[PDB]
């Protein structure tokens, strides 16, 4: 097979990997294309999502034409090290793997009129900032930007080799997403300027929505339920200060221990969350269900019970029976229309 | 070794890298068994498994044919990079490394004929998305993708050598928590934008082993549920005992439940376990609300209660009992 | 010497084992453990540094002078033959490059070749977590060549196979280090027979600590479910909240004690102590349940035999419990 | 309450130049983006440029090469250099934030919105 | 390019990088300019901060100047492995690594005079020591290092290019807890027992934003402290519903701290959060030796009582606001 | 500046980096001084501490003479990989980094003389075995014990450049340790014998004290508070059972946790810690004051209080209100001045 290590030794003879093609002449045009074999897990606390892509790069090198046998040279990723490749880097990666087992996840084939195909396997860390201010029923647009990171817009230009709709494209089967729904992408193109000058940059928004399930079944049931079970107390008469104090008592320790444990999935934030006020509101409830019994305390003249003079039912008690059931239930309808 | 010299010389003078074997002409075949040292961690939280095996490729490649030694020539694998081999890949793996002690963990063996066997002892993480609708009495399906990244199946193809015993050492993986029905081994073509490419494929078929979730969840679930029925033997004057007896059965579980989600990743559905402890914990609720009930009638409809409580002592075993039964059968 | 190096580099070929047509080559080993890493039990790890050290003959490294041997670090290694030795049940395995490569290379005269270098081996040593805490190990490190079959390289130990150290600074908190013995034999793969050496280390759990953790703790919750005995009957809030609040806490208690280890299937020593442990408490709030109903509805001097059997009862678990497993 | 009051020009001369700002209130914008509306008489909003918090500036293609966004973060500002005018800008330039989903491009993706600065063009 | 290619080649014919510009001669002026991309992660447990930022150099070094050319040529980054760099390094910094996807983040661009435009991408997890004392209504002082390792002030000058605009995009950074006041650039020589280097230092000042502590632990220590006060309108004579209801809001002031204290690293002084809880803390448990003392008096001392409770229900809420209002005044 | 490249060139042909300076000549003394940047943390859990060394290392080669227009050479840490340096390790170094970014972290001088200064900046993690059977109050001298890995001492010998104890310099800043009081350092040298020869070992123990504010706050305060609190219950009515037994039983369960929660910040060494003996014995206070309580509900007669027969103060509420407080302060003033 002489005959294509002759091709091979004639390419690189005289060729200079430290300058882009049309270096001083034209503007070198990359087309570029995104295979997403799995959209990777979402972390809240470091705002980054992990993506895993076969990130495909076209372009033309007049000094890579040869006439042979074949067509297209589908080489070696040994031969993407000696001829010029665009050094493409992600604005908002924050610490990228290219993988090499067993051996480096690139492919090059140079087709006989110089156009050059260069793609590879990366598992990336990108950025995504979040606005956590209707957590967990939010949504964000993760970001995806990538450019030249030495050449300027006057010397390489990027561009998307289908339509820019179709030139991104996720793979049914690879969705490593638990919390989150991706709805879709959008694609984009834009311009950077830096202290060295102007970027062309390929940006990518994945749309995700976060799913209400898990937090539903952890955090709003048990708070829901510790509402529910402190108005228990609302049924149990009066002449028991040791019960319903235990009652009272018993819900505020849960909702504080609820209240402190809801802000384990989330960055320290200087604002509240959509979660921080429904647990605000529920413990307004259940501490405000010990004031009542506070109150109906204060005026249980008598301590021994039903089975002499007994003491009546309170009407603070007749009335919280309706109305903390009619305001939970209430505030519940306004607070999950409002962000639903 | 002096003719032995002489013949590895001569045949990497010459050799081109850059070609694979038959670069014009027919696909070269390439054969992969493998013997699997140990699956290390089975992560629900990180939905990914670590494996550690012995990788083998087997392929034969004309331009290192050598004659006139009887030998398989064990070459240094320092030679391996001076070697064309296939450029497999794992597409479902997050993180691999060929272990270096003391030297790095490769082979090249090769044959009179040009064959050439390159051994790996490769760890990988790979990713494992499961299903956990029955956990914990799901069985878990993971696979182990193996593909050629840049050659098509017009450059390469990849069969099992060795047909179904290609993957060994399997019978002999002892995991803490899971234990491998089976596995089995798929040879297929995947298409991409670039092309057709060859796929092997390794899968297992874990399934959990339930007797760790028993003493450690679902046996103190039961038990509280059962203290929860004492204060039905508690006479209905004792406010102060019932209610703090039942309470903590109320906070128990929603401790229980509250505590396990920690050791799982954030999955927006109910989990058999999930729906076990909330099963009880109904019970646990409603225990609570049969005093909070007979408290009502006895002082605030005073001016019959016995009968609840009678009634409250079969019924409840009987449901939560009855609970099991539809529970169990339906998950086993 | 720079003669001498210049000689022996000179035409040589580091693919080829020494004696390839010829002769097995015979590796002489020798392991000085520097110190044992804490054993990890949820892993089934425990990590070793050691300074491994491989004796050859390479006739190709003759050379005749009047200093009789060459003394020189890591340099050198990587232009000669080396074995490919590596640890069979290893995890993670790593060199030391700082401040340069831990490697020592020395040749003699008629060849032989001293080869010495660090590891850190985080080597595979499966536990079967039975009798625990009171249970012990004997962990290996197996090592063989990765492509070098029977007939091609074969390990032999020395007089002084494995050397240890103080045994003081190394980090053996939860276990104490025993024993030791070395063995040898031929491991079938698919790609040949290999000679495969490994070293057994004996490790013996300390209970010490468990006991601080578990054993006393779930003692003294069963002390006190105890005192809810000596309290009057028809204080129905003091007993029962008693009672409740043990059990509650034994389900505490009982999960810390698992947190050591992995999610076995199989009932460890401690887990039907702590089992144990449990029952006694429910039997408590029970004999309660049972006393109370009874009365507000002989059986009514429960009291009196409880505060005789459970103090009793629970004696006759542990002279049974800490024979069992001690001994026998 | 969030405002964003937009400054700058109602009137130009035809080919002069004008440069219209628009100042946040009572949120910062960082990490948001700032884009630029206009919305001729009779005719729907069109999207004419937005600068993300990584600076980067899309253009719309109509306006591509002629209108130069810049946003001022310490400031929380963004500005419009209007370049180039033609008869066919007189429109009505509005100034929006949004977090950007489903959007960059799309009105219903901001969420806050400016007022509305007049923009006539004569000949 | 035939043209540019020759150039380039005449440049690092006999370029030597062990020797730096004007060897023999003035030290070279090499000036720095950072453009931060973002502040990762500020932790109090490993007080550490990660950064990552468009670190970029200047210099002129006469060896690669190239005329004829009318461009700024950018060559490819591993064209930086044949020129001379700096030695430049980070003092305070722990783990750092530049970015190498999809190729290595570097830039090399040649401009005809001679200078040399050299930039990296750079993740930095730079040391700064905290003062926690006011924690969480602390500043804190986090710089970043920059220093010469080789050579000394008579081999290499630092210089920020720009002057005070020679950091950027401070503006855009939104850490999620923290604030950027102000930051400040530094220019000095530091001396060594090797002879005097120069430094450049990058400060800022992050302050904490209290809203995320308010929330978290301020709100629950002082609802708690109300809470416990509810035992001042309770009949002395309930002792099981004060003294459960003093002892539990005890427990709850102790259990507070632990999901505080697990979170900060285990420094030997007192923060402003512990004294609050400190100081709530001491109010809680006064507020049950209240009741001992009324319980002791009624009984052990019975063979005025109310005027303890009603003294006790004006005394504590009024001593708690003043606790408060001299708390938050000192350190706010 | 082609007469430096000369020089260089000169100085390096023909120079074989395998061979030590004075190879069968003499023995190589290498002088050592330690720049230590900044003391890191202590790890207990590993038995270890991190540490950020100036590495300093000058000896004489005669074969890097020269004669130039200046009289110290400055090199780029390049020049290094070409030149003999000595193997130098450290004997309990568990794993350091030699620091890269941006260049490798290494400087190289040469004097005319032919001595060489080579410094490298590293990060030390060495081990610190630890008796932590007086913890809290308890100090150690950490070791750092480093050496030739190839040559014994007939080869490669070490000293100090200027005095043993002015050798080793901290920085006055440079501390990052938040437990722990850094007293000073011991420098001393040593002899080691191995199965392969005698190694000549240089040796220095950082002395560190722990300090306890930490541990006071976290552990001996709840501790004090707890048998404190479980006091309260002599000062209770021998007729309110409930209160009493949940004043016994709470402060039981809280020693308990606390207990548990004190042992995880320690590696799960295999005897008691000084701490220990504190939880201990703070227990036995609260066990045997719901011991105490058992025997007073024992001896009552009436379970109905005074406002008939009434009930008497125990006897043994006088005693355990005296006794209790005074012995539990009588332990404290043994424990604390045994170990202050
Ligand atoms: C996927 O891609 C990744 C990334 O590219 C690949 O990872 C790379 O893999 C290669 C191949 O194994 C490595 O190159 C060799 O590395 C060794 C080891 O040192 C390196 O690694 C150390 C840590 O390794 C551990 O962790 C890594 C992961 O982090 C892991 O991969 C590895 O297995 C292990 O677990 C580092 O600490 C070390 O840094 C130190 O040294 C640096 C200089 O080397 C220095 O810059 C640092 O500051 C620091 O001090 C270093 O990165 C090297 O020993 C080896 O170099 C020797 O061998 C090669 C041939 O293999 C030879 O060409 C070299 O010249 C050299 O041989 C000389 O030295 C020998 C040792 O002293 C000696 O025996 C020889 O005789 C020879 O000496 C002769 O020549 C010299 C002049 O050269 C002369 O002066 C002498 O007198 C004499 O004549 C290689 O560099 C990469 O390091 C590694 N990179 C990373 C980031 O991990 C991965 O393998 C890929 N995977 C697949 C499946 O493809
Ligand atoms: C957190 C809310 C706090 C509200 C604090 C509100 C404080 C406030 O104003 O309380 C007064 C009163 C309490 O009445 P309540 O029924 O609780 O108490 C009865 C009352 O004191 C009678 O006067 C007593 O009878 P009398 O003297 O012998 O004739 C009777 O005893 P007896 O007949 O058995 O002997 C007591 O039980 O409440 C209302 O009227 C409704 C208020 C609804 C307020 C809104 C409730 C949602
Ligand atoms: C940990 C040590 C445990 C020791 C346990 C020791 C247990 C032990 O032996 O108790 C017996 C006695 C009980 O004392 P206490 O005052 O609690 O009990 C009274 C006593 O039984 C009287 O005899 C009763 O009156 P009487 O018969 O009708 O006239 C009186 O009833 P009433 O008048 O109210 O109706 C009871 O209340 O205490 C001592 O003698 C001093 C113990 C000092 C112990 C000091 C311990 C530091
Ligand atoms: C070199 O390797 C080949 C392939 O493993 C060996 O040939 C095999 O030998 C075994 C044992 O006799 C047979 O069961 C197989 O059928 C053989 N396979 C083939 C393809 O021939 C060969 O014996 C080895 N050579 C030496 C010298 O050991
Ligand atoms: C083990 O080492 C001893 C010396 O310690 C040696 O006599 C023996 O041959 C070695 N091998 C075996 C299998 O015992
Ligand atoms: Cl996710
Ligand atoms: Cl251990
Ligand atoms: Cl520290």
């Amino acid at each position: 097979t002489t005959v294509f290590t002759r091709i091979l030794d004639r390419l690189l003879d005289g060729y200079d990997n430290r300058l882009r093609p049309g270096l001083g002449e034209r503007v070198t045009e990359v087309k570029t294309d995104i295979f997403v074999t799995s959209f990777g897990p979402v972390s809240d606390h470091d705002m980054e999502y992990t993506i895993d892509v076969f990130f495909r790069q076209s372009w033309k090198d007049e000094r890579l034409k040869f006439k042979g046998p074949m067509t297209v040279l589908r080489l070696n990723n040994l031969m993407a090290s000696k001829i010029w490749t665009p050094d493409t880097f992600f604005h908002n990666g924050k610490k990228s793997v290219a993988h090499n087992m067993t051996m480096p996840n690139k492919l090059l084939r140079i087709t006989e009129d110089g156009t050059l195909l260069y793609t590879m396997r990366l598992t990336v860390r990108a950025e995504c900032p979040m606005h956590l201010e209707d957590f967990p029923m939010d949504a964000h647009a993760c970001p995806l930007k990538f450019g030249s990171y030495a050449y300027t817009r006057a010397e390489v230009v990027y561009e998307w080799t289908r339509e820019p709709a179709r030139s991104v494209v996720v793979a049914e089967d690879g969705s490593r997403l638990n919390q989150y729904d991706l709805l879709g992408q959008t694609v984009d193109s834009g311009i950077v300027q830096s202290s060295t000058g102007e970027y062309v940059v390929m940006t990518t928004h994945f749309h995700l929505k976060r799913k209400i399930g898990y937090f539903v079944i952890q955090t709003y049931l048990p708070c829901i339920m510790t509402v529910i079970l402190s108005q228990v107390s609302f049924w149990l008469n009066r002449e028991s200060v040791p019960a319903r104090t235990v009652f009272g008592v018993t819900t505020v320790l849960t909702m504080t221990t609820l209240s402190i444990s809801a802000r384990n999935s989330l960055p320290k934030v200087a604002y509240a969350t959509a979660m921080d006020w429904f647990i605000a509101v529920c413990y307004a409830f259940v501490f405000s269900a010990l004031i009542e019994f506070a109150t109906v305390n204060y005026f249980t003249k008598r301590g021994y019970a039903w089975d002499k003079t007994f003491n009546s039912v309170s009407k603070i008690d007749r009335l919280s029976r309706i109305a903390f059931p009619l305001l939970f239930g209430i505030f519940n309808l306004v607070y999950w229309a409002t962000y639903l | 070794m002096s003719f032995v010299k002489e013949t590895v010389d001569k045949l990497l003078k010459g050799y081109d890298i850059r070609l694979r074997p038959d670069f014009g002409g027919p696909p070269v075949c390439v054969g992969m068994n493998i013997d699997i040292a140990s699956i290390d961690m089975v992560s629900e939280v990180n939905m990914d498994y670590t494996l550690t095996m012995y990788f083998q490729q087997y392929w034969r490649d004309k331009r290192l044919a050598y004659s006139g030694i009887p030998l398989n020539l064990t070459l240094d694998n320092r030679v391996a990079d001076q070697l064309w081999v296939p450029d497999t890949y794992f597409l479902n793996d997050k993180k691999s490394f060929v272990h270096g002690v003391t030297v790095k963990n490769r082979m090249i063996r090769l044959h009179p004929d040009g064959t050439v066997l390159y051994g790996l002892r490769i760890t990988t993480t790979a990713a494992c998305m499961m299903d956990l609708r029955r956990y914990p009495l799901d069985e878990q399906n993971c696979t182990l993708e193996i593909e050629s990244y840049g050659y098509t199946t017009d450059d390469i193809e990849f069969y099992w050598r060795g047909g179904d015993k290609a993957v060994t050492g399997v019978e002999r993986i002892e995991l803490p928590q899971f234990s491998i029905v089976e596995h089995r081994l798929v040879s297929r073509n995947v298409v991409f934008a670039t092309g057709a490419y060859p796929r092997l494929s390794l899968s297992f078929r874990l399934k959990r082993n339930i007797g760790y979730f028993i003493l450690q969840t679902y046996m103190p679930s039961i038990l509280i549920t059962i203290l929860s029925w004492v204060s039905f033997w508690i006479n209905y004057d004792a406010s102060a005992a019932r209610v703090a007896l039942g309470i903590t059965t109320v906070l128990t579980m929603t401790t229980i439940n509250t505590h396990l989600r920690e050791t799982l990743p954030k999955i927006p559905y109910v989990k058999a376990i999930d729906m076990y402890l909330m099963g009880c914990f109904v019970f646990v609720f409603l225990a609570l609300l049969e005093y909070a009930f007979v408290n009502y009638i006895f002082f605030g409809r005073g001016p019959d209660v016995n009968a609840i409580d009678r009634w409250s002592r079969i019924v409840f075993p009987f449901t939560f009992s009855l609970f099991n039964l539809v529970y169990w059968l339906y998950y086993v | 010497v720079t003669v001498i190096l210049n000689n022996l580099l000179e035409g040589y070929d580091n693919k080829l084992r020494p004696d390839i047509g010829v002769k097995p080559t015979l590796i002489h080993t020798d392991m000085y453990v520097n110190s044992i890493g804490p054993v990890n039990a949820i892993n089934m790890e425990y990590t070793i540094d050691i300074f491994f050290a491989q004796t050859w003959y390479d006739r190709r490294l003759k050379f005749n002078s009047t200093i009789k041997v060459l003394r020189l670090n890591s340099n050198m290694v990587g232009k000669i033959w080396i074995p490919d030795t590596f640890f069979r049940n290893s995890k993670k395995a790593d060199a030391h490059w700082i401040t340069t490569p831990n490697r020592m290379l020395r040749i003699w005269n008629d060849g032989r070749v001293l080869y010495t270098l660090r590891l850190t081996i985080d080597a595979e040593c499966q536990l079967q977590l039975h009798n625990f805490p009171m249970d012990e190990h004997s962990c290996p490190l197996e090592f063989s060549s990765y492509g070098y079959p029977r007939e091609e390289i074969v390990y032999q130990w020395k007089r002084s196979s494995v050397e240890v150290g103080d045994t003081r600074s190394w980090r053996l908190y939860q276990f104490s280090f025993v024993g030791l013995r070395n063995t040898t034999e031929v491991v079938k793969t698919t790609s040949g027979d290999y000679v495969v050496m490994s070293v057994y280390f004996d490790l013996s759990r300390r209970m010490g600590y468990f006991t601080i953790q578990t054993y006393i703790p779930c003692t003294l919750i069963v002390v006190l479910s105890w005192v809810s005995f000596w309290i009057n009957k028809d204080a129905v809030p003091a007993r029962t909240s008693l009672g409740i609040t043990t059990v509650l806490t034994m389900t505490t208690l009982s999960t810390i004690a698992r947190k050591s280890l992995p999610k076995v299937s199989y009932v460890t020593a401690m887990d039907l102590f702590v089992s144990v442990c449990f029952i006694f408490v429910f039997s408590a709030l029970v004999e309660y349940g049972t006393l109370h109903y009874f009365v507000s509805n002989r059986i009514a001097k429960m009291d009196s035999y409880a505060r005789i059997f459970f103090p009793t009862a629970f004696c006759l678990f542990n002279l049974v419990y800490w024979v069992s497993y001690l001994y026998l | 309450q969030v405002q964003l009051q937009e400054s700058g020009g109602g009137l130009v001369q035809k080919y002069g130049s004008l440069r219209v700002s628009c100042a946040a209130s009572g949120r910062t914008f960082t990490t948001y983006i700032m884009a630029w509306f206009r919305q001729a008489p009779g005719k729907e909003r069109e999207f004419l440029a937005a600068m993300d918090q990584g600076r980067i500036q899309y253009y719309g293609d109509s306006v591509r090469g002629r209108f130069t966004i810049s946003r001022d973060y310490a400031k929380n500002s963004v500005d419009l250099q209007l370049d180039g005018l033609r008869p066919e800008d007189t429109a009505v330039y509005y100034c929006a934030a949004g977090a950007g989903f489903w959007g960059l491009r799309t009105a219903s993706s901001y969420h806050y919105w400016g007022q509305g600065t007049q923009v006539t063009v004569s000949s």
